[PDB]
């Protein structure tokens, strides 16, 4: 399936994923496209931040679902 | 960029369209209809109501949707535009591809034709418009004749439609920028920008002397433009949803329109409010082609997202209502039957077999490695059939499947093509010894089995069918070169293969080393 | 010497990320009243989310009491007026062990963890009550309903998804000055998807060009705007964007709304970060006093909360620092008018 990811600039990119894919796979696919380390990524889906070790089906992420990419402004 | 190998699993002859039809051309001298199929095949039909089988020939070269076609030179020459980013030049009488133009860099969406100059133009999602002299195109070699292009600039967004007038003095493009852009094709000079539409413009027509233009738009309106005044002189709102297709009579006084709402209207330009429902088609209308045997056209051919093509008769137009319920016609006058599209595909756990579902709810089982169908399963439940064939085995992913043409197209990429090692015994092969086979490497060798450079024939375990199309493309669509497996021994094919086969395929197929 | 009646929050070891959003939550209109109601329901019926509500009520009362202690006789206090929120930090450590130790953390991330857990409490107590306004706390104050429209330009089929949201993730620059109007438009307005990134139309069974738009449908009492004040090149590889947007006082989402409204929102709180890198920095908060007890000398001014410290800055003087520097804005909070 094809999901959407809103990047840091506000630009949307598509990702080809499967429901059994872990969140680590998605962050690695974003690294392939955006060059951002996965440990430095934060992904929000409908207000809920995704966690590694869980899959996309755990969050009921389907086709045309939008993930919002952000970072950790540590302070 | 990165070069992919693909191939299509199909029959040697695909008599029927396997997908919707994007465009139509009528040869009046031979009573032949050309259809530009979403299944990547152009087909020639006889429109004699005599013939029992209207099929004449298929013209097989494109790798993706054929979006537009133009019959040139009194029906001798066809030019086609495809989502494979190419424009192709065909002998329309014998039905073979003569040249492939590759100047576009995205889906080519629209073609335009100036009969009096034998000029054609192509335009697509790359915002480019190229101009081509038809007499210039038949180029046997680089010394006798190099083809040359000329292009227009200004489009700020993807182009979806394009028209020239018969005299070749005006060209107009329609796009998601919502403005129509006009050039002089003779000088490539920008002439004007026509503003008024509030959505994409997918349909354009010009009168004979390029003084008026009709545009059809996804905003649901038709607009008439005066080019001498550079302004809109009428707006017509006869559809409920986007207007995708326009035709006009020779007198430029009645416009035929169709689009997403499946309804086809004929509206008089002199009295807009009076419009006539000709018919309601069974699927969104993509293109229409008037029969121009007689001034008041006797019939209109209609292409839709369905694989069938209907001719609707027009005898009985001599109204009052502005929103008619009852269609003028209820059954097509002629019907060219279509076939089913494969709309759902599941790769099994063995990374070797595929289950499909088509538009008829038929389910089939295929062998990706041998590039063929194994059995038709009828109208079984698709997901229950998937769960029923589950086997607890892991094989790394090594190909991808696409259904864009309605047939099975298999794509191999360097990143994972060689990921799947299996044993000869578990793959059903025999030489005896039982060593380890790489699926992608064996398939690549079968695809290029007829290429003399790979000889010392094939891989020694299986062949693909000789008619299998073999496609060398760039990642995300752009075809570089396409041939049938059996044709690799040709002198033209071997030269073009040498120029197109990427080194990562050469490694396996020529040097014989993983 | 010139001490203020507003209470600060002690730093317990890189906990300004917590102190910043906590000071913003205290001043949100319905938050204080809401957690008291959720405390009063847990106090009747019945650890995990319940502890978090108690910790929040423990601190809010502790802040309200310390302010009343100062207003009664301010000569008891000298150069400090702050309370420590240790119970809230401990419960957060039990909810997510990343907050253990004394490392630096993201203020937005801790706000998400707090609001998301309070909502879990509301939904867990909705079930325990219905089996036998209060539980609408997070949903009416901070949470809104988003509508993501995707339109295939081939067949013109328009699909829709409704996703909830609590803040609006917004870009700061493109990759001179960009206004917030531009920035929300990058988030919500039409975005054509073309080229080597085409939408896959399941109806067309083909990659096609698409137009994507997001629309605000149900709007809450507080609009949180979460700025993406950072970018990446691929060269650790990441960097902060110190230059901020042009930040307005009044905000209206009518142009990006699903239905025409006349709801305008007013900026009242800003959480800022100071530092050149993303890896570490310093969080502070700034809150505007609006709307009740005799303290109206300050109405219209901006209180700046810097952990246990607190200042009063002028409307014009704070507004200059908010736009192009020192600290850079990271969160913006607007409230319905
Ligand atoms: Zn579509």
């Amino acid at each position: 399936m094809q999901i959407f990811v809103k990047t840091l600039t506000g630009k949307t990119i598509t990702l080809e994923v499967e429901p059994s894919d872990t969140i680590e796979n998605v962050k690695a696919k974003i690294q392939d496209k955006e060059g951002i380390p996965p440990d430095q990524q934060r992904l929000i889906f409908a207000g809920k931040q995704l966690e590694d070790g869980r899959t996309l089906s755990d969050y009921n992420i389907q086709k045309e679902s939008t993930l919002h990419l952000v970072l950790r402004l540590r302070g | 960029r990165k070069v992919q190998v693909s191939y299509v699993i199909r029959d040697e002859v695909e008599k029927y369209n396997r997908n919707g039809v994007n465009a139509l051309q009528l040869d009046p001298a031979l009573n032949r209809l050309f259809t530009a199929g979403r299944d990547s095949i152009i087909r020639i039909w006889s429109v004699n109501q005599h013939k029992q089988d209207p099929y004449i020939a298929s013209m097989e070269h494109h790798t993706d949707w054929v979006n537009d076609i133009v019959l040139c030179c009194n029906g001798k020459t066809l030019i086609s535009a495809s989502s494979d980013t190419t424009v192709k030049v065909w002998n329309a009488h014998k039905g073979f591809c003569m040249s492939t133009l590759r100047t576009h860099k995205d889906y080519v969406k629209a073609l335009a034709y100036a009969k009096d100059k034998e000029l054609v133009a192509s335009a697509g999602l790359d915002r480019q418009i190229f101009l081509w002299d038809v007499n210039t195109l038949t180029a046997l070699t680089a010394s006798n004749n190099t083809v040359t292009t000329s292009s227009l600039s200004g489009n700020k967004d993807s182009i979806y439609s394009l028209a020239m007038n018969q005299l070749g003095t005006i060209i107009v493009s329609g796009s998601t920028e919502k403005v129509l852009r006009v050039w002089d094709p003779r000088t490539c000079a920008k002439l004007m920008k026509l503003k008024g539409h509030t959505d994409n413009v997918k349909a354009l027509l010009l009168n004979r002397d390029g003084t008026q233009c009709l545009s059809g738009s996804s905003d649901g309106t038709i607009r008439l433009w005066s080019l001498g005044q550079q302004r809109c002189i009428a707006t017509y709102r006869v559809h409920d949803e986007g207007v995708w297709a326009l035709q006009v009579n020779d007198a430029f006084t009645h416009v035929y329109s169709g689009g997403r709402d499946r309804k086809i209207y004929c509206t008089d330009l002199r009295n807009p409010d009076i419009r006539v429902l000709i018919c309601e088609e069974k699927a969104p209308v993509l293109k229409m082609e008037l029969d121009r045997s007689a001034d008041p056209p006797p019939a209109i051919w209609v292409a839709t997202t369905k694989s069938t093509v209907n001719k609707w008769t027009l005898k009985g137009i001599h109204n009052d209502c502005t929103n008619p319920i009852t269609p003028l016609c209820t059954q097509p006058d002629q019907v060219i039957k279509g076939g089913a599209s494969i709309i759902q595909c599941h790769i099994l756990n063995d990374k070797r077999h595929i289950l499909t579902k088509d538009t008829n709810n038929n389910v089939a089982y295929w062998d990706v490695l041998k590039a063929c169908k194994v059995e038709d399963l009828g109208k079984v439940d698709f997901e229950d059939e998937i769960k029923k064939r589950f086997k607890m085995v892991y094989v790394p992913n090594w190909f991808s499947v696409d259904l864009k043409t309605g047939m099975l197209t298999i794509t191999l990429d360097e990143s994972d093509c060689f990921a799947a090692w299996v044993s000869a015994k578990d793959a059903g092969f025999s030489s005896g010894s039982d060593p380890k086979l790489n699926l992608g490497g064996l398939l690549l060798q079968a695809l290029l089995e007829y290429w003399p450079r790979t000889h010392v024939k094939g891989n020694g375990y299986f062949q693909v069918p000789p008619h299998t199309p073999v496609i060398f493309g760039e990642a995300g669509g752009r075809t570089l070169f396409r041939l049938l497996c059996r044709d690799s021994g040709g002198e033209t094919e071997s030269m073009l293969l040498n120029e197109t086969v990427p080194q990562w395929v050469i490694d396996i197929t020529v040097d014989k080393n993983m | 010497e010139n001490l203020l009646p507003f209470v600060g929050l002690n730093n317990l070891g890189n906990t300004c990320y917590l102190n910043s959003i906590l000071q913003v939550l205290y001043f949100c209109p319905g938050f204080k009243s809401g957690v008291k109601h959720l405390f009063n329901i847990i106090s009747r019926k019945k650890l995990a989310s319940y502890e978090l509500i108690c910790s929040l009520q423990s601190l809010i009362i502790s802040v309200e009491q310390l302010q009343a202690s100062f207003l009664l006789n301010p000569e008891k206090y000298t150069d400090e007026l702050a309370t420590q929120p240790r119970r809230l930090l401990n419960t957060l450590r039990e909810l997510n062990p990343m907050y253990e130790g004394y490392l630096q953390h993201d203020a937005q991330e801790v706000l998400q963890c707090i609001l998301g857990n309070i909502q879990e409490t509301c939904q867990l107590l909705k079930k325990e009550e219905v089996k036998n306004i209060g539980f609408e706390l997070v949903e009416k104050l901070f949470q809104g309903q988003l509508v993501l429209r995707t339109r295939c330009l081939e067949c013109e089929s328009l699909t829709e998804r409704r996703e909830d949201f609590q803040d609006i993730s917004v870009p700061v620059q493109e990759d001179e000055m960009k206004t917030l109007r531009w920035a929300i438009s990058q988030f919500a307005s039409v975005e054509r998807i073309v080229g080597e990134d085409k939408y896959f139309c399941e109806n067309c069974h083909h990659y096609t060009e698409a137009e994507r738009s997001l629309l605000f449908d149900k709007m809450p009492e507080v609009i949180t705007i979460h700025l993406k004040c950072f970018a990446a090149s691929g060269l650790g590889g990441l960097s902060k964007i110190n230059t901020p947007l042009l930040t307005p006082l009044k905000l209206s989402l009518e142009e990006w709304s699903t239905k025409p409204t006349n709801d305008s929102y007013g900026l009242f709180a800003v959480v800022m970060h100071s530092g050149i890198t993303i890896s570490s920095g310093h969080y502070t908060a700034s809150v505007k006093v609006t709307d009740e007890q005799s303290l109206k000398e300050y109405e219209g001014k901006w209180l700046l909360f810097d952990d246990s410290e607190v200042k009063v800055t002028e409307e014009k003087d704070f507004l200059n620092s908010l736009s192009p520097p020192t600290s850079t804005p990271y969160l913006l909070f607007y409230k319905k008018l």
